[PDB]
RNA sequence: UUAUCCAUUUAUAGGGAUGAAUU
RNA sequence: GAGAACUUUGAAGACUGAAGUGGAGAAGGGUUUCUUGUCAACUGUGAUUGAACAAGAGUUAGCCGCUCCUAAGGGAUAGCUGAAAAGUGUUUAAAGGGGUCCCCGUCUCAAAAGGGAAACAGGUUGAUAUUCCUGUGCCAAUAGUAUUAUGAGUUAGAUGGUAACAUAUAUAUAAAUGAACUCCUUUACAUAGGCUUUACACUCGGGGUGCGUUUUCUUUGCACUUUACCUUUAUAACAAACCUUGGAAUCAAUUUACUUGGAGAAGAGGUUCGUUGAACUCAAUUCAAAAAUUUGUUUUGUAGCAAUAGUAAUUCGUAAUUAUCCGAAGUGGUAAGGACUAUCCUUGAAAAAAGGAGGGAACGGCUUUGUGCUUUGCUACUCUUAAUACUUGUAUGAGCGUACCAACAACCGCAUCAGGUCUCCAAGGUUAACAGCCUCUGGUUAAAUAGAAAAAAGUAGGUAAGGGAAGUCGGCAAAAUAGAUCCGUAACUUCGGGAAAAGGAUUGGCUCUGAGGACAUUAAUGUUAACUCAGAACUGAAACGGACAAGGGGAAUCCGACUGUUUAAUUAAAACAUAGCAUUGUGAAAAGCCACAACUGGUAUUAACACAAUGUGAUUUCUGCCCAGUGCUUUG
RNA sequence: UCUGAUGGAGGAUCGAGUUGAUACUGACGUGCAAAUCGUUCAUUUCAAUCACGUUUAGGGGCGAAAGACUAAUCGAAAAG
């Protein structure tokens, strides 16, 4: 199962032949929305913390 | 993996029976049943959580320390700040505004 | 986008009971989940708590309303008639 | 034949008022010397849900006056009043929504809930919710009132009788389509086990006067008289008329 | 059942006890026995 | 079990009339660390000394009514 | 209105001009 | 052993497969438990076995439960009915407690899953363990007097903070006066959805130790590497709430979601609770700058419990010595908590018990006038925790349960019966998955029998050329794909659906390519993590959801709108229910409907937007004529 | 008015478990069984399911209604 694993890593075993749950079951979108909007919301932060975007325009994106 | 059992005679998982599985120095899992988490004390009028008190069960309670359990203010204990304000203010001006009637009145 | 041309709410009853039905309990489920104004407070923050219980979010202060709205025209006129005098 | 749906009622085995979760009962303010003379103010504290009844149910905080204390009204809210609000009750209480006064003391035209029937009962009439009545007239001699009932039916109550001033709250329930045998379910959940109904015509002439046939009709006029044994009045009891409403 | 109240638990013990035998010195001068299995206690 | 951190509290609750014994503990560490341990009919009360020579000399320095169990 | 019957209560003040409040 | 297919041991081949013949319980059983015997019968074959028979033994609690509280409710009291038997249970009731006159108040039972004082680990027996032993704790109780001692307070009740609020660390944070009378809080509560934190679980890599493989390969595969309750555990961190300052439109802060603000936002600084329970230099400690005690740098300690225990090893008389028990992470399985959002013509117990407050009744000590009150000389004086001594009747910890089964032969089915029977724990691989299939720990290799042969016939299945429903009452039965991704999807329609319509394509392995984050430095360069998608080459007997798992679709008619329910053991439906619709009675304790022998009761903790009695049966569109008959009903 | 996300409603869908019982009119029908076994099938957020407690008792109860059920007994239980 470790050698299983490291050729997943490589990703070797993922193709459609071997799904058996659909895209969500096997990647939640609302985790990914949520992973994205996390990313986003923290850069937007840390460029208003470090004044390198008005406090508007960091409202506005 | 190891596997539990209750150990309290109670063999449902009530929410007086839930419970905590720990890992002992002798190697093994067992379950501890937790206590039942006790509700916040809360202001008389407004009916919010006061703080500076606990909000431990009635037993536990009872053994708590004076210190925790009251306010030094007031009500402070059983009123929250903000409404003992609100009091204060109200009946100072109430009886204020009573004593401008009077003087109004003739 | 637009989600639903014309059943709103109600799409939550697919296909089931009359279109009459579904679009009576429309107009009101409309109303009944409707945020009202609070005029002890001033903000449209009231929602029904209760069938007949109205809360403002704000103040927490809650009042006697309708069934499905926070006032009803027979009770306002009512109160209006007593006002007047 | 065997003993009929409604004839088991009575016996209040299966058939009690299912009323666990019940606040109490609604009544006002036992009649007082405070009530009868002057006026006495208690304050809402809460508004809530009664399961059984639609209309809310106030809280009001009256202050005791024979000793030291407060005492706690379950009043049936009208549509209009607040927690915070102070509502006065008694002779010389002002017209205003929310108090309670003799009915004798109100102008004709009113809108009122919480009617007592007799002085002091501390109130028996209009209170489901939504619901009003209108008093109509008052007697030139005083201590006689009539009003309008919200069947339509005039009833004259002596003018010492009190009444909240406006309308019992949560009106409009009516209006709302019950979707669904669910929501009849839970409906009559908190009331009573009058449901689901099942119809006579549908069973066997040994439990029902309807039952029995190949066709599934009641065979017999379903107007029954008024004098009708328990196990008999079953259909249209004692009806005047019958069918479609013209006017 | 493990719980039992005082006189159940005595009354088992005393059928257990009237389930022996016939001491044999007697028996050189029972028909009420029972398995726990075949005849219940009902009792 | 409490854990008392100044001499002086330690020693107090040494000369009480109620403690009765001391728990010696020795042990290797990386140097060897000990800790002394009174048993006071509430509590066992635990110091633990880095110090070899103040360890050596408080155990000495408590005077011998109650009883000495050593550990290792 | 005294028999009889009903209702309410803690049988708790004789008739007319959203603070507490008890010793 | 007289005797062994079914007793025991070793070896092998397999099974159960954490949804278990695995561990714990309840109901029920009642000694079936354990040890030693042991075989007349039973153990549907054998039997040396056994849940059989025989003799002995075995169940240890302040902390686990009952016991207490109250619930649906039961019994009883007062009455009142009744020949009584019985029925009802405040309906003319003078119906224990509190303080010191007044105030409150039917009794009792009903939960081994609700509420609830307090326990953990290691070890131990043939059989019991949160019960025994060892160690460490915790809860409740603890009378009067007197001595001490611990602390506060006082020349009659302390103090800090602007505030949120905080403060008693004595062995032990015990004491921060407080009556009547009050007012609150806790106990104390639904469902759905996601987000989040923590523990446990699982997994990865490093180090050590042991074992295994070793024709060949393999810095390798496996196992151990642990840490309880308790210490208001101290702290640290965080979701919230609140306080101070502040003063917001170019509105801003902010969540996955929306949430919030001149009724005071952002920013900055704080307070508290709740989560957790050694986190954080946490504690003590080494070294330097602040001054008549703070800030940085180090040592120690698994924070105490605690290593002394446990585990895995190496040895030595045969009971002891020894060494290890520590470095970094990932997935999201379970549980709990948090802050939220949503739903209801549904709003989702009570009491015992505990706490907080408002209020301000009473008031030092020695002695003395006179009649508890003014009085005189003097001041070191009250509460709180602990111990001791004496008096108090003997001045700690009641009683009961505790073995075993829980079905697989311990239960109920007449039985050692393929049936039935409530709860908790819950590993790895593949996978969407607690599915199926295989596996580790644990368990098993047992089934009212075995051996041989192996035809008919039966039963449970497979496969069949060509045809493809010609069979048959009828496609009964079987077959046909059936996962996922991409594409495509009609009539009709209540505009929601129909829909997985229909119908196409692809799918393995291998080698690569691209995309999706976190962490620091003076616009620039390094360290490091998930499996998830997309594309391309190559490769093969063109095969790839390779086993497992897994819709047949379409055109129409009838019926019932739908979800739902039903003739337990021949009918599951078109029957019943239903929402919707309509009609009828009733304004009340002299009412409607219904119970009752009476008394009294149910609806009713009710009041026309209600209750009761019927019919029809979603929606859409309609619901015609007849009051002669029979009913019902209205006036005189 | 339109498009993309987000969101997570519904007596929504598939489906194990649970709860049942459509068909084979399969097996069995001197059964394992006075209702079982196999495959197939219905059902799984709600009028859902389960436990214990509790209430309703025989010309009575209880019935989403089959004269169903009321201890293998029901168009009037069982015992004497």
């Amino acid at each position: 199962v470790r050698l299983y694993k490291l050729a997943k890593r490589k990703g070797r075993h993922m193709g459609i032949g071997k799904r058996k749950g659909t895209k969500n079951a096997r990647t939640n979108q609302k985790t990914l929305w949520i992973k994205r909007q996390r990313v986003l919301r923290r850069l937007l932060k840390r460029l208003r913390d470090s004044k390198k975007v008005d406090r508007h325009l960091y409202h506005s994106f | 993996a190891q596997r539990v059992h209750y150990r309290r005679h109670n063999h449902y998982n009530t929410k007086s029976n839930k419970v905590r599985p720990v890992r002992t120095p002798g190697g093994k899992l067992t379950i501890h049943v937790v206590k039942k988490k006790a509700g916040k004390p809360k202001c008389a009028d407004c009916k919010t959580a006061i703080q500076g008190v606990k909000a431990l069960r009635p037993a536990d309670n009872y053994r708590a320390r004076r210190k925790n359990r009251t306010v030094a203010r007031a009500y402070g204990g059983s009123i929250c700040a903000r409404c003992i304000r609100e009091r204060i203010m109200r009946a100072f001006l109430f009886e204020e505004q009573k004593c401008v009637r009077q003087v109004l009145k003739e | 986008s637009r989600r639903t041309k014309k059943v709103g709410l109600t799409g939550k009853y697919g296909t089931r009971y009359g279109s009459s039905l579904r679009k009576q309990i429309k107009k009101i489920e409309l109303m009944q989940h409707a945020k009202y104004l609070c005029t002890f407070c001033g903000k449209t923050a009231t929602k029904r708590t209760c069938v007949g219980i109205w809360k403002c979010k704000k103040c927490k202060r809650k009042v006697c309303g309708g069934a499905w709205s926070l006032t009803t025209p027979a009770a306002v006129a009512a109160k209006s008639t007593i006002i007047r005098l | 034949g065997r003993v009929i749906r409604g004839q088991r009622k009575g016996r209040g085995s299966i058939f009690k008022s299912h009323n666990h979760h019940r606040k109490g009962a609604a009544k006002l303010r036992h009649l007082d010397y405070c009530e009868k003379k002057g006026y006495i103010k208690g304050l809402v504290k809460d508004i809530i849900h009664d399961p059984g009844r639609g209309a809310p149910l106030a809280k009001v905080i009256f202050k005791r006056t024979e000793k030291y204390g407060k005492k706690e009204e379950l009043i049936i809210a009208s549509e209009g009043m607040f927690t915070g609000q102070y509502i006065s009750c008694g002779t010389k209480a002002p017209l205003s929504v929310g108090n309670i006064l003799p009915i004798g003391k109100m102008p004709e035209g009113t809108l009122i809930c919480n009617l007592e029937h007799r002085t002091g009962n501390r109130g028996t009439l209009v209170k489901a919710s939504g619901c009003y009545a209108t008093v109509v007239g008052q007697s030139e001699d005083g201590k006689k009132t009539k009003v309008r009932l919200p069947s339509g039916a005039k009833k004259t109550i002596d003018a010492k009788a009190r009444a909240m001033v406006g309308v019992v709250g949560a009106g409009g329930r009516i209006d709302k389509p019950i979707l669904k045998a669910g929501v009849a379910h839970h409906k009559y959940r908190v009331k009573r086990n009058c449901w689901p109904k099942v119809r006579g015509v549908a069973m066997n002439p040994v439990e029902h006067p309807h039952g029995g046939g190949n066709h599934q009709h009641i065979g017999h006029p379903s107007t029954v008289s008024r004098s009708a044994p328990a196990g008999q009045k079953v259909g249209l009891i004692a009806a005047r008329r019958t069918g479609l409403l013209r006017g | 059942g493990s719980i039992k109240r005082f006189r159940l638990k005595q009354r088992l013990g005393k059928c257990r006890r009237q389930n022996r035998p016939v001491p044999h010195w007697y028996r050189l001068k029972n028909t009420k026995r029972r398995h726990w299995r075949r005849t219940k206690l009902g009792l | 079990p409490k854990q008392i951190t100044d001499i002086r509290k330690f020693l107090k609750i040494s000369r009480k009339p109620d403690t009765t014994a001391v728990i010696i503990m020795k042990k290797k560490s990386k140097t060897v660390i000990t800790k002394l341990k009174l048993r006071t009919k509430k509590y066992l009360y635990t110091m633990v000394f880095a110090d070899r020579k103040k360890a050596e000399r408080i155990e000495n320095s408590l005077l011998p009514s109650l009883k000495r169990i050593y550990y290792p």
